[PDB]
């Protein structure tokens, strides 16, 4: 349980 | 939604339904991105900035 | 370089957050 970071879309998780 | 870069974030909803992802669009003419602030809690009573 | 830090995706994935899990009322790690 942890509210994680941004989905980080575009270090961006998504790109 | 959570990707303003791809999804229009013009709010289609109100009346407190579903928590809202809240970001900060960056105001600088290079990489205007949306820094993820938080998932809006259903209730906010105190906010503070410094 | 391979890793889970970044993922070149055809489409970004708005909502990637929480992704948490738990077992209430259960002896659990
Ligand atoms: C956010 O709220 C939306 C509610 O607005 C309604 O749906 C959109 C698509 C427009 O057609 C608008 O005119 C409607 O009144 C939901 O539709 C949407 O699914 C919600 N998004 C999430 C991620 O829950
Ligand atoms: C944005 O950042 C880049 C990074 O090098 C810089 O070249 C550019 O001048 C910056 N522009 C603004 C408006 O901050």
């Amino acid at each position: 349980v942890t509210l994680p970071s941004f989905n980080a879309h575009s270090d961006t998780r998504q790109f | 939604s959570s990707n303003p870069h791809l999804a229009t974030f013009a709010i289609p909803l109100g009346a407190t339904q579903v928590p809202y992802y809240c970001f900060f669009k960056v105001d600088t003419y290079n990489s205007t991105v949306y820094k993820f602030l938080a998932v809006l809690p259903p209730t906010v009573r105190e906010i503070v900035i410094t | 370089t391979k890793g889970e830090l970044i993922t070149g995706t055809p489409k970004p994935l708005e909502g990637v957050t929480d992704v948490s899990f738990m077992t209430l009322d259960v002896c659990t790690k």
